[PDB]
């Protein structure tokens, strides 16, 4: 497992890119990063980065106004941003459905009014609310149909046909199709999680991944930003910084043992927050090639 | 998911062919536990099973055995019902088991218990028993094999006649009552589970081998479709053969007459006859000891 | 409405004849009667009278042994009798299904082993136990499928088709077929109820009919035996008999006002119980032509 | 050798029953007969009679429509019929494989869509075309692998292991398994041949059997219908009939001397062709118990 998102950044088949991470763990950043890395690596395909965060993180990350109307980020003719409001208890799945169905209407609407078509969409999942809850209802209720359909086959079909397997077939057809909307091919859809080496973060991450696995949604990418690596930076000293990383190193080992076959890309900590297309691309380069605190120390103390 | 599982399975069996057993075992379980935690049983089942297979193929009973138990746990957690697929996985794993594995019996028990809880068989799935029986026999656990074969399939019946035949042959000093001690087991066991077909076939195969090896004095008696290999030097075998057919008639009179003519045998198989008389003749009165 | 079962006794289309009546109200009698009247009126069709009463009422009504093996009643080559044991809590309908499915296997089994085929079967419903409970499950669970199928159609089918009306069509197909096994055509299936002019009987009758109407099972025949009509019999007197009929007349009026458009055939009371093919046919003649206590008085004091 | 198919008709282990006979020798008849005899003798097992004859012989023999969808013959809840079209030069075995593989897909398909499972299938082989040609390729090509595997073991395996018996073991494994699909246990699979006492028929029979023996397929049953036995029928006379049987007797002796240890069941000639479930069962009874032209003469002049 290469601690990078190369295979994904250079993938031309993927058309559904998920990006989650509750806890103000730099979700917005990773999202813009993964979107830029894929757009630059595949200039022969249109990409769309959409967010639902009411804080308009994408507009504050790039430095330009992004609305419900998809607009190409200035300087790039391959990447586009979208900031919509996904809102402007009896039956499970319904609510989630309405929410997602609406976001997809905003997608097809922006592909007709200029933009034409985006090959791969970068979903910047909301900060809170399991917007992927409906990723299990369709398989749920369906399987119940199967228990329903079969059982409804009293002794027979000898006598059931004298008073009346189209049911056992159409069910299996409505079954697969449904399971094909969740499974949505691991080569076509994937989920990228973001976090940091901190107790609470791991707790949030561990559960998030469980939730996705119950959705059968492919997950094999864990982003961990804010890492110090204070044992290599050329300008040592500062116990305060060394102590903090000693703690981050503790958990990081729990992550490398918890997610052994996962793409755990460890991102470096930057002085201030990274904003602007420029500082973003230079920081997202580490998502393609591992960050080396021994040599890439310059690029970091550069964004400062 | 499907493309990811397949991949890792190689990097696992790569750690096994490299010697890294601990690494291979620890990693797989933690990852498997994750699937189970998300209720993605199906995925865990294939992963666990595959991992157990490789371990057993690498002569690593420790890990192999452990994984089998873990698999079973999921089986009960996923309420996996007893069917071809479900049984197949266990059969495939039982085949790679080392007859000397210190856990053998435990593994076997666990598998069978599962089959009992998720099937209509009070003692477990027949087919499954066929495999289990052979495994037990490889570890010299004859008595345990006998039981499973008794409650197995047609092949089990053949392997039960071979188990009894290879045992009879192992006896250095054969006697008239010796051949009965083995042969009777076939007649009684199958008659209890009321499997007349197996009782007759097991009988024919065993009585024919006995005739082609010991060359005893006999003569086949045929009457109304039925046959009774009358041995001139084995009364025990004659009695036993009549007992079989008698039960098939379910007629009290015949059962009483047969016992009254063979008083000695009626006391040797006291308990056994008492049962047969209740299952085939509706007799509630206990068996009065002749001697 | 003719107070008789003529239209039914002479019907060659009907192939399912129900006959119920809890309360030892002479169910067995009416059953054998309706079966004989139809068999004699249509000698060009095979009829089968089957009962589930453990008392073997049909064998005690005709005077011969009837078992699970259909046998032509002696003297008739058009009527046949069958006496089977319909037995030898989580999901509704199941249990009932198993019970009925089993009786139908006993039907087709007797149509292969000589008898070949019965055009119309006379079902002598059991004395107790709603053996027609499963006459509603099939429509029930099915309609639930429709609520399931439709709702499962989130906004679209625009997006539901991009990720995947065969469902809305096959449902309606499995729907009709099912509803065709309960409805089973009113011209093909009907239910005949039996009772007497007595409080408890009416109570039992009223509910029985409600139960059948919920099954959409056609019902328009109510048999009322044991009637006195003690105001016409040539040999009046006997206050005891006159008083009893004054009470039967009371309820009979409630029956003629409760079931105005129903075939309420009022049968006369016979001295002793009617048994033997002979006394049965002569008594069943009143099911074709109304009984007149002024003229048919002889036929009754004859069965005595 | 009992001149009957008793041992097979009462066998509960057999699950593959072949039935061949080119030459319009009454193959269809024997097939339906063997299927009915086994279904009636073992009501605790589901049987399936399938044909590939484009003339729909099974639908014309029973009197009902049979399609690719297995349907229980009316009146039997143990026997089922299947009529499929096995079609709707460089490598031997391939073509045959595709043909058989397809018929088996039609089997498992009818066991899922009601029917659940058939313990023993009665294969009514096609009239023409050796649909069992692929019953030798698997053993053929495999043995070639053995000559391939071994020879590929140059001097050694001393040096063959220095530059690189898993090959000699896996070969023997893929060897047995294969040979187990053809051999398919003589107690599990068998082949029933049908013919008549006539030159051409014998010629066709003799070769058919050779073909099967090269497939190692168990064969020990030869049906011979249309026999006259015109020397016993109560109503002698008719030289025309006596002369014909004198010729049939000639060949019949060649059959009893050619196939001494074979189950040569000699079936009687019927006035007209036997059709309908009824006339079939009564004629198939002779497959269980030998036909005696001296006593069973009635049963024959009955089917007329
Ligand atoms: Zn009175
Ligand atoms: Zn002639």
């Amino acid at each position: 497992v290469e601690p990078n998102l190369h295979s994904l950044i250079t993938s031309t088949t993927h058309k559904w890119i998920f990006v989650g991470g509750k806890g103000g763990v730099g979700k917005t950043t990773s999202s813009c990063s993964i979107a830029i890395q894929m757009a630059l690596s595949q200039p022969n395909k249109q990409f769309l980065l959409i967010s639902t965060d009411p804080a308009h993180n994408l507009s504050d990350a790039f430095g330009e106004k992004f609305g419900k109307d998809a607009r190409k980020v200035t300087g790039m003719n391959n990447l586009s941003c979208m900031e919509i409001d996904p809102s402007a208890g009896s039956i499970p799945g319904i609510d989630e459905a309405l929410s997602f169905m609406e976001v997809m209407k905003h997608i097809k609407r922006q592909e007709q009014g200029e933009g034409e078509t985006f090959d791969t969409v970068i979903f910047d999942t909301a900060p809170t609310g399991h917007t992927l809850r409906f990723l299990q209802l369709p398989n749920t209720l369906s399987k119940l149909l199967e228990k329903f359909g079969e059982i409804t086959n009293k002794l027979g079909p000898m006598l059931n046909s004298f008073m009346g397997i189209s049911g056992k077939l159409n069910e299996l057809k409505a079954n697969v199709e449904t399971i094909r909307q969740q499974f949505t091919d691991p080569d076509l859809t994937t989920f990228v999680c973001v976090c940091i080496s901190e107790f609470l973060s791991l707790y949030e991450t561990e559960r998030l991944i469980q939730e996705l696995i119950s959705y059968d949604m492919d997950v094999n990418s864990i982003i961990v930003n804010q890492l110090l690596f204070a044992e290599n930076d050329q300008e040592h000293n500062c116990k305060r910084c060394q102590a903090r990383w000693k703690m981050q190193k503790k958990y990081l080992d729990q992550i490398d043992e918890l997610y052994e076959d996962f793409h755990v890309v460890k991102m470096p900590l930057c002085a201030g927050e990274i904003r602007g297309l420029n500082n973003l691309t230079k920081f997202s380069q580490f998502l393609n090639k591992e960050y080396n605190p021994i040599t890439d120390g310059k690029v970091i103390y550069e964004l400062e | 998911m499907g493309a990811k599982l397949a991949k890792t399975l190689q990097r696992f069996e790569n750690k096994i062919k490299a010697g890294d057993y601990y690494e291979a075992h620890q990693t797989l379980r933690t990852i498997a536990n994750r699937y189970v935690r998300s209720k993605s049983y199906e995925h865990a089942i294939e992963l666990i099973s595959q991992g157990a297979l490789s371990f057993l193929k690498a002569k690593q009973g420790g890990s192999g055995t452990d994984l089998i138990f873990y698999l079973l746990e999921v089986y009960d957690l996923a309420e996996v019902k007893v069917d071809d697929i479900s049984v197949a996985r266990l059969v495939r794993l039982i085949a790679e088991l080392d007859p000397s594995e210190p856990n053998l019996k435990d593994v076997i028990t666990g598998m069978n218990n599962w089959s009992i809880k998720f099937s209509e068989y009070k003692f477990g799935d027949p087919y499954l028993h066929n495999t289990i029986g052979s495994k037990l026999l490889e570890g010299d656990f004859v008595y345990e094999a006998e039981r499973y074969f008794m409650l197995g399939t047609h092949d089990s019946m053949i392997k039960y006649v071979d188990l009894l035949w290879d045992w009879l042959c192992q006896v250095d000093d054969i006697e008239d009552s010796t051949v009965a001690e083995f042969f009777s087991r076939l007649v009684f066991n199958y008659l209890f589970i009321s499997n007349i077909s197996f009782a007759h076939e097991s009988k024919d195969i065993f009585l024919e081998r006995f005739i082609e090896k010991f060359h005893p004095k006999y003569e086949k008696i045929d009457k109304n479709g039925y046959e009774i290999v009358f041995f001139e030097d084995y009364s025990d075998l004659n009695f036993l053969q009549l007992l079989l057919i008698t039960c098939q008639t379910a007629d009290a009179s015949y059962f009483l007459n047969l016992k009254n003519h063979y008083l000695d045998f009626s006391q040797a198989y006291k308990s056994e006859l008492e049962f047969l008389g209740q299952e085939y003749f509706n007799i509630v009165a206990p068996k009065q000891t002749n001697f």
